[PDB]
This record gives C-alpha cells, structure tokens and sequence, in this order.
C-alpha cells in the first residue's frame, strides 16, 4: 500500500579513491576517480583534465587498481564493491562509442566472516600473478591471475595476526611477497610472508620481523632499485629491506596524522604525504651506490610543500601537477613549484572541484522568490567546512567558507537570518587556555557574546584538565540570509557541545527564539549525564539569554510541537511548555528508549528514531495530556535518520546503508498486533543518510493534478549525494517496476552485477530482495539508450495511457512518462 | 579479569561523540558498534533491579523467546509442562501440563510461521509440533521404544529444515512436513545440543558427551562420519551455539571452560574464557548464549572451590564477557535470587533478559523512570 520512488538529484561528489595509469590507450596518461558509485575517467593534458567517460556501477567501489598482465597492450582495471563483487574490466572505444568490457567477474563472498576494522583492503602483485584481499580478520584471500580465472576463483590463507593495519605486495621478489603491519598485545610490528600458490599458503618471508611505532599506520611498497618497504607512523618514518634499517623522527609531522601517500618518481625517489590539516609534504629518498650496481637507501628527508584541501588521496599527474581528492572538502588540481612564493609555500591551486560532502544538515528556503526553494546545507568539516546554497537552473552552488565545522542549521524568517551551530579545534596555548589553528567564523564575527550563563556553575564539581588535551569549541553563529556574513557568534561553555538547534515560536509568546540543546562532555563518562536547553532571542545583532533548563543528559534532538518544545534527552523524549514567565517546564515524558537521537512530528503524532530501538510511533493525547506508544518496529536497525512521509508511513535509514519503510499493521486483530510496525519497504541506497527534510527544488506547478508521484522529501549523504523520495500509487509502482525488470534484461551492467543484488537489502544479520522502491536512476536511464533498445524494453507491454483501457505501449509513451518523472528533481 | 565488579566500574572512554563522527564519515561503523556495546554494558549495570518473577512446578529445562514481540516468552519444564507468558498484559498467562514425571521437555523453539504454535522435544520420545491451547498438530518422528529419547532440537526457516538429537549418538533431520532423509548416527553417546547456522543454510553443528563437537554439511555428506570438521575437547560439552552473524561459534563444557572458535580454521581456537559452570545431575545444564547485536557473551556462574579463581569474591551471579577479547565486563547480582541461574537468554530485541533458575523465572529490565504530567 506504501509505494515509494527514489531518485538522485545530485550525484555524489566526494572522492573515495583515485589512481593514474594507462587505461584508455597505451600512449594516454589517464586519471581514474571513484565517487562511491561513479567511476570517472579523464585524460591528463598539459592544461588539465579532459573528461573521457563517466559510468555508474551497481555497487560501492571500495578498491580501484590498474594492472597490465603479460600479453596485454594496455592496463586492465580491477574493481571490488562493498558487497564483494569483484570484476576485471577493459576499456573499449570504437568511433565515438565507448564501452567498458567485462573481462572477468565473480562474487568472492565467503559464507562466514566478520568484516574487519580497517575495512576492505585490496592489492595486486607487481608481476600480475595474483590479487590479494583483506576482507575478514585472520584471513587473506588470493585470486590467482590465471587467464582462465574468469570467475575470479580464490582461496583463503590463515593469518595468525588477526588485527592487520596495512599490507602491500613487494616489488622485486622472485616469489609473490606481502609485507604488513599488525597489532598484538606486545605492540605494533612489521612482518612479511611469501605466497606459495602451489601450496595455497604463506611461506617465510625474506626479512625478519621488526618492532615499529605504536601508531604505525601505512605501508608503502617502494619499487626497484630501492625495493623494500616504508612504514609511516605518527612521529616517525622508517624503511626496511633485508638487513637495511633506516628511521627518522621529523618533528614537523607530529602535529597531524599522515593519512594518504602517492609516488612521484617511477623509480621511487620521491613521495607525497598528506595530513588531516591539509598539509602536503615531500618525502625524499637519497640513493647510495653499491659496487655490484645495486642501490641502497642513504637517507630519508621530509620537506613541507604547503597546504591543500584535507586529502583523502593524492595523485601526481605530470609536470608538477597533483590531484588532491578530498571527501571532507572540494577536490583540487594544484601545481608544485621548485621555488617558494612570498609566504614560503610551494603550492599553487590550479583548479577546484565542488564537494558538498559531508552534508550533516540542511533546510529548504524560498531564499530569493516565493515558490523557488533553495537548499542550504552545512557542508564540510574542519578548515574545509562551509555553507552551500543550491538552486536549480544544472545546479548553481554558492559557497560560504567558514573555516570550521558546521553541525546544524535552522532558518529564522522574522530575523532574516540563519542560526548555525559550529565547532572549531583548539590546542593548549603557551600559558593560558587554548588557541585556534587559524581564524574562522566563530573568531571573525562582527560581534560576539560569550555565555555568561551561570545556571549550574555553582554546586557543580569541575573536572580537571591535564597539559596536552586538545579541545573542541562550539559556537552558535547568526548569519545573514543575503550576504552570508557571520553577524554574531555565541561561544558556549568550556567542554559543552551543542547538538541540536531549532528556531520557533512557543506558547502564546509572540517572540521568536533560537533554542539549542547541549551536552556536558567529560572523558570518563560512557554517556553524558549533564546538559542544557537554552532559549535565546535575537535582537540588535546579538543573542540575549531568555531562559535555560538544566537536565541530566545529552539533548540530542529538539522539535517544535504545537507551540511546545519536544526534545530527546538520553533515553527519554520530553515535552516542555513555555510559561508566561518565560521558563521551560516539563510537560511530559516517555522512557522506553536506549538513546533517542532523532525526532520528527506531524500533527499530534511523533516519530522517534532510536539508537537501538530503531523506530517508535508515539501519539500525544490532548484530552489526557500524555503519550501512548502506538507502535514499534520490532526488527532491529541501527538508525541514522528518520522521516514522516504521511500519517501512515514512516521512513528510516540505517548504518548499513539501507532504507526502510514502516506502516501500521492493517491486519491486526489485537492491541498487541496493532503495536507492531511492519517494514513494508526495503531498499539498499548505497549511501549513509544523515538528514531528511520536506521540500523541493523544482518549481511547484500549482494545480498540476494527475502526476505520477506525490510528496517530496530531500535527503543528504556523507558522500554529498542528494536524493529525493516521493510517493507512488500502486499502478504506477507496478508499471515502473516491470519496466525495471525489462530494462534489467536490456541494460549492460558494468562488471556484470545484477541490479537486484545491488539494491537488495543487506545487513550483517539478514539478506532480502528489494520491495516497495523504484530505482528512479534506473528508470531515468531509459532515456539514454538507443531507440531499438527502448523498443525492446517496451516490447510486449500493456500500458494505460492517461485514463482508459489497456493497449500496446510504444517507446514514445514511455519516453513521455520518464520525462515527466525526471522533472520532479 | 578486573575492569568491573561489585566495586570496580564498567565504563571505559567517553567516545559517544563518535556518532557524529560517523555522521561525518571519518570513523568506521565497527568502532561505533564498539562504543554502543560499551553503552549497553553501562546501562546493564543498572539492570540490577529485578523487574519480575514467575513460578511454576518442579524444574526448568529450556527457554525460548517469542521472536517478534519483546515481552513474550516460552519455557519448558522437567515434567512436560509448558508455559507461555507475556509482560504488561496481566491476563494470567497460559499454561499446559503433561505427565509430570518422565516427560521432560528438553528443546523448544517457536514456530517461525504461526506464532500460536511451537515445536518441542520430549523425554517421551516424540519430537512434536503443538499448539499453546493443547492440541497436538503433528508428531514428526518417534522412538517407538521407551528408554531411548531425544535431547536436542533446532529448526531453520530460511532452509525449511528440522534437526533433532538422541540420547545414544544418532541425529535425525526432517523437513517441516516430514519426509525424513537422515537418522544416520553421528556420535557414540548422548547429543546435548545441536544447531543450524542462520547466515548460511547448510552447515550444521552438534555436540555430545563424547568430548567432541562436530560440524557437518547436511547436503554433501552422506557417509556416516564423512563429516566436515571435528573439534576435540578435554571434557564433555553442554552446548555449542552459533553467532547470528555466523562467523563465531561458541562452546561451553561441563567441567570448567568456554571456547571461542572462528570461521577461520575451525580446528584451532581464538580464545579460552575459563569460568565455572560445573555439571551435575539434578541441575539443569548451563547454556551460554550470544547477544544478537553485539560481541558479548552471557553465562551463569556456579562456584567451585577447586576452580582457580582470579577474582577473590565468588558469588552466585550472571557474568557478561566480551567475545573477541577474552576478559569480563560485567556481573549481575541480586539477593533474593541466590539460586543458580541455569539458563539465561537475551531478547532478539535487545532490551530484556530472562533467567531460568530452579523453580524460578526472572526478568531483569530497567525501571525507575521519571514521569509525565
């Protein structure tokens, strides 16, 4: 009875991986980029990047590596998805028709296994003898690269070391050899193993185990003539090869963790290093000659090159240019110069590529024109953090740099501004409190108002701070809707984090307030036990504290409720009334929760999203003044977000990247049965949803009756993808889903992955086919195939055109349908 | 050992911020699951207030949870007496009696299809499927000669199979409508427990008094101990229960031991959790259990003056360990319940625990909430 349609409005922008090689031709230098479902293929030019191809895969790319077996004139590509579909692909071009051929494909899922902590790791032997995968603890999977292994058949080897940090195949070994860093009760160590295919087992490696730094975190396989391996830690960089040992401890790198690396020279003489603060270093290997013609390592050196966006990955292209792929900020092309500029930097930005991710919160406002909705998102994190303003007409994006991490947003029409929760990092200063790493919005406001609140400053046991602890400083910014200048910044107390924010009227009071829920943070508490709700009023460019309410827990969420304030505190959902004397009074409470993170409301009904009790449907009783548990989803789901579609339909998203739709049990004959929500819809989105919100970007056609879908809920993701969910009738649902089946019979899936498998519900507990959800992206893909393929798709189809009786469907009819559908986003 | 006790504190680091870190995409899911496991342990040290108690006649032998609903549970006695009980209903729960002497129910799972049904294994020698109103729907198999009876039972719905164990050494495997192609012998003595994996469908586990626990492949093996794997022990085994995820097998002995075997190389173990659950005649044998959504273990303690205790205070209590580490994290205790918690089982839901002691049934939910207007 609930039928839903999901569609991409903006494809994901974050980069999960990027590599260089020769894929489109033996002569071309190509750049391959992964954005979570999309594979982008560019040619490197003297000026920049030429787009050659963009494809979608039915899967989340976790590994992306190029390789050239013997007999191949150019590189092949290995891809592995999050659902452990593996495929080897080849680029094919003929005229202007470009095809990626599937050379090999297979599912390498084992029956059993716990996925590891550091995630899927995938590497390929330099000699193209084998692929190695770290999927589960204690195991190393090997796909022998035989030409007949078109199914990618594999075997497992035991790893005695169960907690592997990183691993790489080595260069210059007569036998395939892996080197890896692992953790055990004695600390961190580095070790190697040879890989015997004959025995399908490890053999003793060429050099003995050595202890490494406690935070040894990355391995770099150095090519010949160097060979050996480099181990990157938090304070030191070491190199190991046989009897060769060389370690350095440059202080410059201790301030921030190195997180990605890339080789600059083919012989391994230089490497790039990227940290969490966006700093880019040059790592230099000094050669030492040997009388036998071999080369040993003489020295290691680190050189600060400059600052970039915070890099998930780096790739040297050519001519001193590097691509900086970020997930937390925009990606970039940067030029490295041999000589520094005035500020001592060797870095010059060449080009920037929009990244919306992470979208942690957003809202829709008719910023410019009534009925023209625009989406304002809190985007980015630390020095990359921004606001992003998005409108249709494909899309125009305005960027407001904040230089600090946003957390929440709301809009306040009557003040013509936005309230924005934000946070910055500070480190202990020379003599005093803490100091900021750079200027940012909370430190560059036109005016500021530190919290002079002393609600519980008295009779409150302070908790002590030792030298060395870094701090997060949270602020509420008030920002102009037109200029997006930081108008005001209110700094909260030491150690208190602001979590939720709403702007609303309350009770019979005509003033409009900004309301914030917070939590006291202390290092030893399994959960916060102290927090505040704080009601401010904005006037004269500042916030004045009108009221506070102390509570024993973290105010995770708040929502306006019929002029009252509903708020989630630790395992409770609490309603407060606004009295005439302007104070918060507890109206009512509900308790059957572990940790209530998310709330949404409609009418007198409340939908609660739980940390562990996935969803709960509550009702307020005006003639009784209390809550009743109406129903619950008794299937466990670790939620990340929830939404109300309507009075009868409840949407949820969970941490294993799926969506579900709950309803009341229509076929319930008892109050007990009536209390069971039924998960009637299931869909694997492939994204981590952080927020839903009602609204639309497409101009609304006032009085447009007889459309396919009804309602519109936008949602935002970690990868910066934005999508739209809308409602369907039963007949439309049937139509488009049959269309999906036949499209699946016609469409060529990259890597020979089935659409059904990809959208299939999937958690560590259960696997079930999709239901109740139309893959809108797949439907829109109808419009891009050739006409004969459309005719095949619509072959033997009974179709109800407009209102009437059934007849044979023609391609143009379905084109019309899908074109109307594309205009909802 | 350590890190929690009557005096020592449960809570480790205050990492809850990680949730928003997950909202940003930096930190990975397993760390979050770790932190929320930590959270559940912290609030579990406030499960201490025993919610409800329930008696009936002679002795408890088996326990089972209604899968869909939290507050409902089924329990099976020494005398073929079954009970079905729901909380927050107050409608004086439902009962069904049996012979009372030699009809000891020993296995009990709900019906995955018709919630008002249940499977059962009985000392009478009749693996049956029967209603909570009393009507027996179908017998499935039979001894056909007294003094030889069944002990173990389990079922799977995704594969539509039933499996049951005897008191001598042979296992039977039926379909949900009969159609028996099995009853080859697996062991030399009584089979105490047996179970199917939920995340695959077609490898099986059985445990016995033979000091051995065995992993089978019910479609591929037909050759009378042409098995897949066999793990030895120093003592007999009271129970072998799978994970929900399917990769961690748990095993629990009769003398003093718990073992964790993994997917990776069934033979060798990951870790030994020494802890006393000594076997005895009139006592109900002890059955470790997983918690469906974490890597925890829950067990009943039965002290032994001969067991080398690391902790100096040894009371009659319910212990809670970590799966993939080895040591402990919590201990539930409440006087007025100094009996020995033979059975303990968490809900599939995650908010409730049931304990079956001698002549007693206990419910351990939290309480003492704040109030509405």
């Amino acid at each position: 009875m609930s039928y839903n349609y999901v569609v991409t409005a903006q494809k994901p922008t974050a980069v999960n991986g990027c590599v260089t090689g020769h894929f489109t031709s033996a002569e071309d230098l190509n750049l391959l980029i992964a954005k979570n479902t999309r594979l982008e293929i560019y040619v490197v030019t003297a000026e920049g990047l030429r787009p050659v191809k963009e494809v979608g895969m039915y899967g989340k790319i976790a590994v992306m590596e190029l390789f050239r077996p013997k007999g191949e004139s150019k590189d092949l590509l290995f891809i592995l998805t999050a659902k452990y579909n593996a495929c080897i692909l080849e680029y094919k071009q003929s005229g202007e028709s470009i095809d990626i051929i599937t050379r090999a494909h297979g599912n390498v899922q084992d029956r059993i296994g716990r996925p590891s902590e550091t995630g899927i790791i995938g590497i390929i032997d330099p000699e193209c003898r084998m692929i190695g995968l770290r999927l589960y603890d204690g195991l190393f999977k090997v796909i022998p690269l035989d030409r007949d292994n078109k199914e990618l058949k594999a075997f497992n080897i035991r790893l005695e070391e169960l907690h592997v940090i990183d691993v790489k195949f080595l260069y210059g070994c007569q036998a395939p050899t892996i080197c890896f860093v692992y953790q055990d009760p004695q600390g961190r160590h580095v070790k190697t193993y040879e890989v015997s295919l004959r025995e399908k087992e490890f053999n003793k490696g060429p050099w003995k185990q050595e202890n490494v730094e406690a935070e040894a975190s990355m391995v770099i396989a150095v090519p010949e003539p160097f060979g050996g391996a480099i181990i990157i830690g938090q304070e030191s960089i070491t190199y190991h090869n046989g009897d060769k040992y060389l370690a350095i401890a440059p202080p410059i790198i201790k301030q921030s963790t190195i997180v990605c690396h890339n080789r600059v020279d083919p012989n391994g003489s230089r490497y790039l290093l990227g940290d969490m603060e966006g700093r880019l270093f040059m790592l230099l290997l000094e050669k030492e000659e040997q009388m036998d013609g071999t080369v040993t390592l003489k020295d290691l050196r680190v050189e600060l090159l400059g600052e970039t966006s915070i890099a998930e990955c780096l790739t040297y292209l050519d001519n001193g240019v590097v691509f900086v792929g970020s997930r937390l900020g925009d990606s970039q092309l940067v030029k490295l110069n041999v000589d520094s500029n005035e500020q001592g930097s060797y870095v010059v930005a060449m080009e920037t590529f929009t990244n919306l991710g992470p979208i942690v919160d957003m809202c829709v406002v008719d910023l410019e024109r009534q009925g023209q909705g625009q989406l304002v998102t809190c985007s980015g994190a630390f020095k990359e953090g921004s606001l992003r303003i998005i409108r249709n007409g494909k899309l125009h994006i305005r960027t407001v740099p904040l230089y600090e991490s946003p957390r929440k947003i709301c809009y306040q029409e009557v003040s013509q501004c936005f309230g924005v929760l934000s946070s910055r990092i500070e480190v202990q200063d020379t003599s005093g409190g803490t100091t900021a790493l750079r200027p940012s919005a909370s430190t560059q406001a036109l005016s500021s108002s530190v919290s002079s609140s002393k609600l519980f400053s008295s009779s409150t046991a302070p908790h002590e701070t030792s030298f060395g602890e870094e701090v997060e400083v949270h602020n509420l910014l008030i920002i102009d809707q037109h200029t997006f200048e930081v108008l005001h910044a209110h700094q909260f107390l030491q150690n208190e984090y602001a979590l939720s924010l709403v702007s609303c009227k309350l009770g019979k009071d005509p003033n409009t307030y900004f309301i914030v829920g917070t939590a006291m943070v202390y290092p030893e508490e399994a959960e916060p036990k102290q927090g505040r709700i704080v009601v401010f009023q904005y006037s004269d460019g500042k916030l004045q504290t009108v009221a506070e309410k102390e509570v024993k827990g973290a105010v995770y969420s708040m929502v306006e409720f019929n002029g009252k304030l509903l708020a989630s505190i630790n395992s409770t959902v609490r309603l407060y009334e606004w009295t005439t004397e302007k104070e918060l009074r507890t109206e009512c409470n509900h308790y059957n929760n572990i940790m209530a993170l998310y709330l949404k409301t409609k009418g007198d009904f409340i939908l609660v999203g739980d940390l562990m009790r996935s969803v709960l449907l509550l009702a307020y009783k005006p003639m009784e003044g209390n809550f009743e548990e109406i129903a619950r989803d008794f299937n466990p789901n670790w939620m990340s977000a929830v939404e109300i579609l309507d009075d009868d339909n409840f949407l949820g998203a969970e941490n294993a990247f799926n969506l579900f739709v709950c309803q009341k049990d229509s076929a319930a004959t008892t109050d007990e049965e009536r209390q069971h929500l039924q998960e009637v819809g299931l869909f694997h989105l492939g994204e981590f949803v952080n927020v839903f919100c009602h609204g639309s970007l497409v101009m609304q056609n006032l009085g447009e009756t007889s459309t396919p879908t009804q309602g519109s809920v936008l949602f935002g993701t970690v990868n910066g993808m934005i999508g739209l969910v809308t409602s369907l009738s039963e007949s439309w649902y049937n139509l488009l889903l049959d269309m999906q089946n036949r499209l699946n019979k016609v469409i060529k899936s990259v890597g020979k992955i089935e659409h059904s498998f990809w959208r299939s519900f999937h958690t560590e507990r259960k696997t079930e086919p999709a239901t109740g959800f139309i893959d809108g992206d797949l439907i829109e893909s109808f419009l891009d195939i050739s006409r004969p393929k459309m005719q095949e798709v619509v072959a033997n189809l009974q179709y109800d055109d407009g209102s009437g009786m059934k007849r044979e469907a023609t391609a143009d009819d379905l084109i019309k349908v899908v074109e109307e559908l594309t205009r909802i986003h | 050992v350590g890190l929690a006790g009557p005096q020592i504190l449960p809570p480790c680091r205050s990492i809850v911020r990680t949730l928003h870190q997950h909202k940003l995409g930096r930190a990975s899911w397993p760390s979050v699951q770790q932190g929320l496991q930590q959270s559940f342990l912290h609030t579990l040290d406030s499960y201490r207030i025993l919610q409800k108690a329930a008696p009936f006649d002679r002795r408890a032998t088996s326990l089972a949870w209604h899968p869909t609903h939290p507050s409902t549970v089924a329990v099976g006695s020494k005398g073929g007496d079954i009970m079905l009980w729901n909380f927050g209903i107050k409608d004086k729960p439902t009962f069904i009696k049996g012979i009372g002497a030699g009809g000891s129910i020993t296995g009990l799972k709900f019906n995955p299809l018709n919630t008002n049904q249940f499977y059962a294994s009985s000392m009478e020698g009749t693996t049956r499927l029967q209603d909570f109103k009393g009507n027996i729907l179908r017998v499935f198999a039979s001894s056909d000669t007294i003094n030889i009876w069944f002990c173990s039972l389990d079922v799977s719905a995704s594969s539509r199979m039933v499996v049951t164990g005897d008191n001598v050494g042979n296992v039977i495997l039926l379909n949900m409508d009969g159609k028996e192609l099995w009853n080859l012998r697996m062991h030399k003595k009584k089979v105490t427990h047996v179970a199917l994996n939920p995340c695959c469908d077609w490898f099986l586990a059985t445990a016995s008094v033979d000091q051995t626990v065995k992993i089978w492949d019910l479609r591929q093996v037909r050759g009378k101990a042409s098995f897949l794997y066999s793990l030895p022990h120093r003592h007999p085994v009271n129970a072998a229960c799978f994970s929900p995820d399917g990769a961690r097998l748990l095993t629990t002995d009769q003398k003093s031991e718990i073992r964790v075997y993994s997917a990776s190389q069934w033979d060798c173990p990951l870790g030994l959790i020494p802890h006393p659950h000594r076997h005895f005649q009139h006592l109900t044998p002890i059955k470790a259990a997983w918690h469906p959504r974490y890597n925890l273990i829950v067990v009943g303690r039965y002290p032994d003056p001969n067991f080398k205790s690391c902790t100096p205070y040894e009371l009659r209590t319910i212990d809670v360990f970590d799966g993939n580490s080895g040591k402990m994290m919590c201990q539930l205790y409440d006087p007025e319940s100094s009996g020995i918690s033979s059975l303990n089982e968490f809900n599939p839901m995650g908010d409730t625990l049931a304990s079956a002691m001698g002549y007693h049934i206990l419910i351990w939910s939290q309480e003492e909430a704040r109030t509405r207007k």
